[PDB]
RNA sequence: AUACUGCCAGCUGGGACUGAGGACUGCGACGUAAGUCAAGGAUGCUGGCAUAAUGGUUAUAUGCCGCCCGUCUUGAAACAC
RNA sequence: AUAUGUAAGAAGUCCUUGUUACUUAAUUGAACGUGGACAUUUGAAUGAAGAGCUUUUAGUGGGCCAUUUUUGGUAAGCAG
RNA sequence: CCUGAAAAUGGAUGGCGCUCAAGCGUGUUACCUAUACUCUACCGUCAGGGUUGAUAUGAUGCCCUGACGAGUAGGCAGGCG
């Protein structure tokens, strides 16, 4: 009793029912996967600039 | 006949005429449809929509959240509006003299507000005093802090609280959750 | 309640277009033109009849 | 059985080029990449480290990470009925800048210049681009250009 | 508080003033159409006299009618028809001709009959089957008031103003054409004139660019 | 349909490298103007390196028969495709206008070779007016001096189904 | 001149289907003007019957059409159950 | 050729750089920022019949046919 | 067009029949008719709206407007027993 092995028939229609809307983009994308040396310096520099901005407008 | 670009006979996707059979809630809804229709102020449209909401979409609002809202600069004398239940909070030791209009007040919340000196008001009295929602501040409780919502979107590498009854060692802390036993999620 | 179509119902026609009245009065549908007989070049007809 | 390896059916895709084999000239290493740059991906068959998968050959992405000899590229890969975020760690041999955005930056600079000139004078800048319009009326003469009559030719063997 | 006749008389006076503006605007539009037509004729005659050939300006506006039904349409032509708002058979739309528009029409040629409409057929289409889109609702024009209320921000204050913006493709052609609901036409009254429709107009069929014959087709269908 | 003859003059799109191209012309027998332009571009694509996108049409003018109520001999050189190959042929018609000569040529080729419109190129139509240049017998037959013939067996079409006398085919 | 084509907010007739709405309000036209109108949906005049006459139900006849349901199945009226 | 990635702006463009344990020979850069110049044309077309976002659950998981591309086979109302 | 051209019940351009066809090829019109298209009425569904009079009407009431309607497996809703 052989049967059908594979088909991509109807797959694109199924996808396009409620399908291929583009990815939702965000301001401030995630920093995951970034160089951790850069990430360390970014933590330190953001701390510093927050302190400076507080001093400027306390 | 027609190449339809959308689904036909599609409902609104939003509530109207709340599911509750509360006669007094229906009275409040009737009053605020009148207001939202004949006043052109966005506040009454918002309040009508919020009156339609279900219980889990009307999370309780603590008097601590009320105080944190009134701490906003220039918001000290605004009328706090909660479409839902205002609950007490014993993690705060002082409460200001605000006017809070809410659907329901717990005994503790009402007593705390009254002792602080402000007033607990129903939404119909709020409508009478501020028909256009003047000088008001709407507070909403935390919606995505339920226990049900922490199991939403569960899957590999999601970090979303498995649906479990007993918790502890030997209850899903094994193969598939640590590198010592096979893999990690 | 009921759509009355212009191009008939001269009432609806005039309601939509005040200029319909004077178009009809001055018969601008059948309007003559001034005659100035600019003569075409011989090469044009030569090319046209070129067998 | 069937074979679907990493470099499956890449026989011609990663072929170097005609008369462009051998070492890689140094401009590809002197080029610098910053986070947010748009880069086309075209794998170099000669360099086998940091090679993109054959899916990402000819795909354009955005830099999110710069390392010693590599960049991290964000790409939107179509999976099923949605787009997923993919982060490739590729080498600058396979990476190259994209001119698709650079044309747009040139246009935005020109738009700013025209905007400044408008704030000066008000001469109907018409910043917006437009598609090709239908051709306007023109007058073509026959002086020294009398039309040549053409007719279909008879059929002949030619063989 | 009485408001019996004073406000009514003021409204009547304002309406009379608006009718006056429409009257002079329509007279100017007629003068403009006539002058353009006579200048085209005179330019052709002058080029012929001078020994040249006067090339017509390529037509800036087309009318497209969907000729095929809504069954067995490939995805790309189907999407293009949906974008041109020809979602049903015999539905028509005005289209400003550019390169992008021309490629759109070329994609859906087997399913439409289009061509270069004339002032007469644009005026007849808007007068008889003119429906506007107001709050996503198809309401008959039937009044200069609704067109003024929905397009007076662009200066279009009457049905003949809208007609003029459609024919002499104006700066606000996109907005006027979008305000115009897709034209719901009947089958041609005398028939299609061909035994089979779904061949090109060149090959004895119906679909494709019947350049100026779209006027005859649409006037039969209207 | 009723064929009309058109002169169609078109050129290549003028370029700044060299403006005003050579401005070619053709005579095209077509049902209307759209088909006339289409056939012009067909034959120009066959002849020169041009297409509708790469060129433009500067003139279309339908041409009338000089004397559409006088009988002339028309030699028509055609080429056509059969089911096997391409053949050049030469026929001739007695007619009053070139348009009717071409229409009857199209009917003739359809009837005698099953050649449809698409597979026929009218190479040339030449109005020949002298005898001894008419080569076909089926034309020299009617150029006979003082020609007269009868129409035997006249069949008269009746409107009513039933007739009350036996018919006559006399003329 | 005629033909062919285009236009007319050109004119003049013969037919058919429909008459939804139910005080007014609106947009317009008419010597602008008191008022009238074909202008946000049929009124006016008249006749016969007032009863199985119309109509409903039912049985038949006639014209056209109509395979046996349920099921499993890619596919059932199936010589599948 | 047809299909295919990206871009066509306000989360944009340009400026003495404020922070840093990163980087630089180096207030060199890198990243993130304060502040500053820029709408009624905020930067092609067409459409948009609302956009986005969750939760939960049914049936299905034997398919078959047509045009075109195409494999095995002499071929098949064959198999893929 | 003819020869090439042979299969089993009697037999199928659908049939009768048709020969300057009612055949073949190609032009021109006229005409016929789908549950399609246009316009109208009515039903339902969806959507957008209007509406606080002390009055005799229960505001999921009274209204205006537009667009839609195929359906197995299946889901939900409003109802009948």
């Amino acid at each position: 009793a052989k049967s059908k092995n594979h088909t991509a028939h109807n797959q694109t229609r199924k996808a396009h029912r409620n399908g291929i809307k583009k990815p939702k983009t965000y301001k401030y994308p995630s920093l995951k996967g970034v160089d951790p040396k850069f990430r360390r310096n970014h933590k330190h520099a953001l701390h510093g600039t927050a302190k400076a901005l507080a001093a400027a407008k306390k | 006949g027609i190449d339809h670009t959308s689904k036909q006979h599609k409902r609104s996707g939003h509530r109207t005429a709340p599911k509750s059979d509360n006669v007094y809630l229906k009275l409040l809804v009737k009053l605020y449809t009148f207001l939202a229709r004949r006043t052109d102020a966005p506040f009454n449209k918002v309040v009508l929509k919020a009156l339609f909401l279900s219980k889990i979409n009307r999370p309780p609002v603590s008097v601590s959240r009320i105080a944190r809202a009134l701490k906003q600069e220039g918001a000290a004398n605004k009328t706090v509006v909660v479409v839902g239940t205002v609950t007490d909070d014993a993690r705060i030791f002082e409460f200001p003299k605000t006017t809070v209009a809410a659907l329901r007040f717990t005994a503790g919340a009402r007593a705390k507000i009254v002792k602080a000196g402000g007033e607990c008001i129903t939404l119909d009295q709020l409508a009478v005093r501020a028909p256009k929602g003047q000088n008001t501040l709407i507070l909403r409780g935390p919606r995505n802090s339920r226990e049900a919502v922490r199991h939403f979107g569960m899957g590999p590498h999601k970090g979303k609280a498995p649906r479990i009854l007993s918790t502890g060692r030997k209850f899903e802390r094994a193969r598939g959750r640590r590198r010592s036993k096979g893999f990690k999620v | 309640v009921l759509k009355k179509n212009p191009l008939k119902n001269k009432q609806v026609l005039l309601r939509l277009n005040p200029y319909a009245k004077v178009f009809a009065a001055e018969k601008l549908g059948s309007k003559k033109a001034e005659k100035t007989g600019t003569k075409p070049a011989a090469v044009f007809t030569e090319t046209l009849k070129h067998d | 059985g069937k074979s679907h390896g990493y470099r499956s059916r890449t026989r011609y895709m990663f072929q170097r080029d005609f008369r462009k084999h051998g070492a890689v000239h140094l401009s590809t290493y002197l080029k610098v990449y910053k986070v947010g740059d748009i880069v086309d991906i075209k794998a170099n068959g000669s360099i086998q480290k940091g090679m993109p998968h054959k899916f990402y050959q000819g795909k354009t992405g955005v830099v999110y990470n710069v390392t010693k000899s590599s960049v991290g590229v964000i790409i939107n890969k179509m999976v099923g009925n949605r787009y997923l975020e993919k982060r490739l760690n590729l080498r600058v041999e396979h990476i190259k800048h994209s001119k698709c955005r650079q044309e747009f930056l040139e246009r935005v600079k020109a738009n700013a210049a025209k905007r400044a000139e408008a704030k000066a004078q008000g001469v109907a800048v018409q910043l917006k681009r437009q598609p090709a319009q239908p051709r306007e009326s023109r007058i073509v003469s026959t002086e020294g250009n009398v039309p040549q009559t053409l007719a279909p030719v008879p059929y002949e063997t030619f063989i | 508080a009485e408001q019996v006749a004073a406000e009514r008389a003021a409204r009547k006076a304002a309406n009379k003033e608006k009718r006056a503006i429409i009257l002079e605007r329509n007279a100017a539009y007629q003068k403009e159409y006539e002058t353009a037509e006579r200048n085209i004729i005179q330019a052709k005659r002058d080029a012929k006299a001078a020994g040249s050939y006067y090339v017509e300006a390529q037509h800036k506006l087309v009318f497209v009618v969907r000729i095929k039904g809504i069954n067995k349409i490939p995805p790309k032509p189907r999407k293009v028809l949906q974008l041109l708002r020809l979602t049903r058979i015999n539905s028509g739309t005005f289209v400003k001709v550019t390169k992008a528009t021309l490629e759109l029409l070329k994609l859906i040629e087997p399913y439409v009959a289009y061509g270069y409409p004339s002032y007469s057929t644009i005026r007849q289409l808007v007068y008889k089957r003119g429906f506007g889109k107001i709050n996503k609702q198809r309401v008959p024009l039937s009044d200069n008031a609704i067109i003024e209320a929905n397009l007076g921000k662009y200066g279009i204050l009457s049905i003949d103003d809208l007609i003029h913006e459609i024919i002499t493709v104006g700066p606000h052609f996109k907005q006027a054409n979008n305000f115009l609901w897709p034209f719901k036409l009947s089958n041609p009254s005398g028939g299609w004139g061909v035994p089979r429709k779904f061949k090109h107009f060149i090959q004895g069929g119906s679909f494709g660019n019947r350049e100026e014959f779209i006027n005859k087709l649409v006037k039969s269908m209207n | 349909a009723h064929f009309k003859e058109y002169q169609v003059i078109g050129r290549r799109l003028p370029t700044e490298s060299v403006p005003e191209p050579k401005l070619f012309r053709m005579r095209i027998f077509a049902s209307n103007e759209v088909i006339a332009k289409s056939r012009y571009w067909y034959f120009l694509q066959k002849l020169h390196k041009v297409k509708k996108a790469s060129g433009e049409i500067v003139s279309i003018n339908q041409i009338n028969e000089a004397h559409p109520t006088k009988v002339k001999n028309f030699g028509v050189w055609v080429r056509y495709d059969s089911r096997s190959g391409t053949h050049n042929m030469y026929k001739e018609i007695r007619d009053v206008s070139r348009v009717a000569a071409v229409e009857t040529l199209y009917q003739d080729m359809a009837a005698r070779h099953r050649a449809r419109f698409r597979s026929i190129h009218i190479l040339k139509v030449a109005e020949i007016e002298k005898t001894a240049d008419v080569k076909r017998q089926y034309v020299k037959q009617f150029l006979t001096k003082d020609l007269k013939f009868p129409l035997p067996h006249r069949v008269q079409k009746s409107t009513k189904t039933f007739s009350y006398k036996r018919p006559s085919t006399f003329y």
